[PDB]
Formats: structure tokens, C-alpha cells, sequence
């Protein structure tokens, strides 16, 4: 039981992976996944931002 | 056999391309499972001056209007202004097209099946009613032959006659035969309060004989809207008519599912309905004889415990201008009354017990 | 308040049920079906809607014309209902 202050980390990579995403952000739901490396507990910072294909299901 | 050794390249590339078609063949699934919605679709073709002109205008149920072209798979019976499409959430693609009905009071009017009846409950009729058991049997399992003859078979048959002759369970033993779906129609139906009612009706005909299976469709009682007046209503009915002829005379790809037409009476003879399509096949259906009313009583009456001490004279004398459907009813009424006459066997006196019953 | 107090008590797993049963699409009523996957319904607001048939109901369960319960999420018909005066 405890908890810290985090703060999450976000360059210009995944950014514009959000706006090419948004680009794409028709209203059919659409899937992503973010990367990155965990340093301690408190930090988190994103690195890698891909797509995924669509589905019928969202 | 050196110049003939690059083809295992080329069915390597073909089986490669087989194996790599099931992922983009695999999402068809997917993204094609389930419209969710309902939209009417109207045919509008465009002009874009590849870059060709082709567009569609689409009417959703909740009465919004969007833009779209026409897209989806491979389209031969589509293009139609229908209803009943594929359709995405937002995208508004056009992904499977069916047509549909509603208005369920013409599409469920008659829905048989199949009836029990068959052409050997009859006696006496084999020399007329021979060239229509042909006239259904080999226009459904000779279809091969009919393209080294060029035979295409009537879709118009007059089964006429005075009334109460059995003009349609007899249509309809004959429907038993023919295997198909049967699907009745009655002539008073086109007459309908509201307007343009009529034309619903003969292209819900039209739509469910051309859209669906191989099927029957016998109607009857068309001498009772088929006059020929010179406001009428039956000049109506001569609107409506004349659209259903203009369906039988205008469309040459009607070789599909046969139109049967029963009329009680020829009084009031259409002169216009006389076509190959429409009603050639005239076969004189008269008053069956006191011969002829014993032979559909007899096998219409062999079921039922029939005393052997029957010569037919004293029921031969009775039934004078008589019809079928009336020996029919005396073969019921005494099938009712020898119930209750305590002899399990069908007497003789209750022939003319019915007859002076009911009549 | 004195029936609103052993029920109030009792809403504490109503949060935990709230979950489920939460489904409502207005009770849309079928017209007819076409074949056994893809039912065609039509909901009281005039918009015919499609969907297949969900595994909790039985297809021998559906009557034409058949006010029963469906999701307003997956569109798919939950549980039925029995039910003028």
C-alpha cells in the first residue's frame, strides 16, 4: 500500500503519431499501443507509438 | 521443354497470391458481419467530367440524406432502387445488398408451401387437363431441351369456365405437382382505398415471382375486375390491368416464374389479352356430366366407407346442372350427416339428402 | 422513508449489479426474418435495424413480431419478455 506522484512523459514522437492517428480518427473505433521503458517508479516516458488495422468490433 | 520451365515461377507466384488472400479475404468477415441499420437506396448516375461518373443517393430510415458512390463487390441484380443494404456505422458503404418487403399485408397474402391434393383426385378430365400437367411438368425439369428446340413456355394460361366447377383446387392440385412454392391472389385485392395501390401490388407480384425461387402463382376471380367500360373505378382496374399487360407485353426477360389466371366467367372478354405471355392457352373448362360429377364424386368419395350398392343411376338423375364443387359439398354434407345417422356406412339416400339439402 | 430504509441499505449491491441488466435499446420489435443469423427489426422511433441472434436466446424462442429485450451496445438480444389491456 503506497503510492508516489507520477507524471507521464510525452515527446513529439507520440504526438504526432496522435495526430496522424487523429488524421485517421474516423468515427469507427481504432486501436494503439505505446512503448517505452520504465527508469523508477514515479517517471514514465513514451517513445515508440504504432497503429492497428480496424475492426468491426472497435 | 527448356522455354516451358518458367511456368513453376508463375504458379508459384498464383498459389502465393492464394496464400496470401486469406488475410485481406479474412477481414471481409470482420468488416462485413452485420449492418446495423436499415437504408433506402435511390439510383442517380453522375458524370465526374480514369475518373468516371458513377454516385448513388442514399435515404436512411431516420430520414437523413448522405453522399455516396456506388461501391461494394461484384453487383448483377443490384442498382435497383431497393432497400435492405449494407451499411457501417459512419462509413454508410454499401456491403451486401438484399431486397426487402415490409408492408407485410401483400408480401404474407397467401404462404403455402405445398398443398395435399393432387391430379389423381379427378375423373374425367385427363383429355383437358393432360396438355396443363404438361404445360407445368416439362417447362420445370426440360429446361435442357428447350435450347435445341427454342422453346420458351407461356407464361399465360386461361383457365376459364362457369363457376363452382373447381377451378382452383384443381390449380392447385396441379401446384402440388408442379413442386414449386404456391402463392394465391384474389382479384377484388387490387381495389384498394388509398391510390397507386395497385401498381404496389402487381410489382410485389412481379417482385417476389422475379426476385424470388422458381414458384406458382395462381390468382383467380379476374373476370370480376377484368371489364372492359368505355369516373369508374374499373378503368382503375384498367390501369393496374393494363400495367400488369404492359408486364407481360413490355419485358422480354419474363421467361421467369409462369403467371396462372383462373376467370369464373367470359362475358366481358379483354380482346387484349391475347400474346404469347399473356392468356393463349384458352382450354374450355365446361359443366361436368352426371358421368364426370360420379368420377370426382366417386374418387373424391373413396375414402369414406361407400356402401357397393351404388349404380350411380339414381345420383346420375339427381345432379342435373350441377358443378364439381357442388358434388363436393354433398360428398362433405354427407360425410357431416352420416356422422349422425348411426350407420358408420355411407347409405344411398344421403346423395340426395345433400343434394336437396343444400340445394 | 421507513420502506426506503431496509432498501437503502440494500442498494449497495445494486453498484455492483448496476453492471449488468443495464442493457435497453426501447424494446425494438422484429417484422420477420429472412434466415436464422441476420434478423431484420424495427424500433418505435421509425429506423429498421439489423442483428444477428445472440447466444443466451434459443431461435426458437423468437415469435414475429415479439417485444423482447436487446443491448443497445452489441445490439444483441439479452433476454426476452412475456409481455393490450
Amino acid at each position: 500500500a503506497v503510492d508516489t506522484a507520477e507524471q507521464v512523459y510525452i515527446s513529439s514522437l507520440a504526438l504526432l503519431k496522435m495526430l496522424k492517428h487523429g488524421r485517421a480518427g474516423v468515427p469507427m473505433e481504432v486501436m494503439g499501443l505505446m512503448l517505452g521503458e520504465f527508469v523508477d517508479d514515479y517517471t514514465v516516458r513514451v517513445i515508440d507509438v504504432f497503429a492497428m488495422p480496424q475492426s468491426g468490433t472497435g | 521443354k527448356i522455354m516451358k520451365s518458367e511456368v513453376l515461377r508463375v504458379t508459384h507466384e498464383l498459389q502465393a497470391m492464394k496464400d496470401k488472400i486469406k488475410e485481406n479475404s479474412e477481414k471481409i468477415k470482420v468488416n462485413k458481419t452485420l449492418p446495423y441499420l436499415v437504408s433506402n437506396v435511390i439510383e442517380l448516375l453522375d458524370v465526374d467530367p480514369q475518373r468516371k461518373g458513377k454516385c448513388a443517393v442514399i435515404k436512411t430510415s431516420t430520414r437523413q440524406t448522405y453522399f455516396l458512390p456506388v461501391i461494394g463487390l461484384v453487383d448483377a441484380e443490384k442498382l435497383k432502387p431497393g432497400d435492405l443494404v449494407g451499411v457501417n456505422k459512419d462509413s454508410y458503404l454499401i456491403l451486401e445488398t438484399l431486397p426487402t418487403e415490409y408492408d407485410s399485408r401483400v408480401k404474407a397474402m397467401e404462404v403455402d408451401e405445398r398443398p395435399t391434393e393432387q391430379y389423381s383426385d379427378i375423373g374425367g378430365l385427363d383429355k383437358q387437363i393432360q396438355e396443363l400437367v404438361e404445360a407445368i411438368v416439362l417447362p420445370m425439369n426440360h429446361k435442357e431441351k428447350f435450347e435445341n428446340l427454342g422453346i420458351q413456355p407461356p407464361k399465360g394460361v386461361l383457365m376459364y369456365g362457369p363457376p363452382g366447377t373447381g377451378k382452383t383446387l384443381l390449380a392447385r392440385a396441379c401446384a402440388a405437382q408442379t413442386k414449386a412454392t404456391f402463392l394465391k391472389l384474389a382479384g377484388p385485392q387490387l381495389v384498394q382505398m388509398f391510390i397507386g395501390d395497385g401498381a404496389k401490388l402487381v410489382r410485389d407480384a412481379f417482385a417476389l415471382a422475379k426476385e424470388k425461387a422458381p414458384s406458382i402463382i395462381f390468382i383467380d376471380e379476374l373476370d370480376a375486375i377484368g371489364t372492359k367500360r368505355f369516373k369508374a373505378g374499373d378503368r382503375e382496374v384498367q390501369r393496374t390491368m393494363l400495367e400488369l399487360l404492359n408486364q407481360l407485353d413490355g419485358f422480354q426477360p419474363n421467361t421467369q416464374v409462369k403467371v396462372i389466371a383462373a376467370t369464373n366467367r367470359v362475358d366481358i372478354l379483354d380482346p387484349a389479352l391475347l400474346r404469347s405471355g399473356r392468356l393463349d392457352r384458352k382450354i374450355e373448362f365446361p359443366m361436368p356430366n352426371e358421368e364426370a360429377r360420379a368420377r370426382i364424386m366417386q374418387i373424391h368419395s373413396r375414402k369414406m366407407n361407400v356402401s357397393p350398392d351404388v349404380n350411380y343411376e339414381e345420383l346420375a338423375r339427381c345432379t342435373d346442372d350441377f358443378n364439381g364443387a357442388q358434388c363436393k359439398a354433398v360428398c362433405v354434407e354427407a360425410g357431416m350427416i352420416a356422422l349422425r345417422r348411426g350407420a358408420t356406412e355411407l347409405t344411398h339416400e344421403d346423395y340426395m339428402e345433400g343434394i336437396l339439402e343444400v340445394q | 422513508a421507513p420502506p426506503a430504509l431496509w432498501d437503502l441499505a440494500a442498494d449497495k449491491q445494486t453498484l455492483q449489479s448496476e453492471q449488468p441488466l443495464q442493457v435497453a435499446r426501447c424494446t425494438k420489435i422484429i417484422n420477420a426474418d429472412s434466415e436464422d443469423p441476420k434478423y431484420i427489426i424495427n424500433v418505435k422511433q421509425f429506423a429498421k435495424f439489423v442483428v444477428d441472434l445472440s447466444d443466451q436466446v434459443a431461435p426458437t424462442d423468437i415469435e414475429e413480431g415479439m417485444r423482447v429485450g436487446v443491448d443497445r451496445n452489441k445490439y444483441q438480444i439479452h433476454i426476452p419478455l412475456p409481455p393490450p389491456t
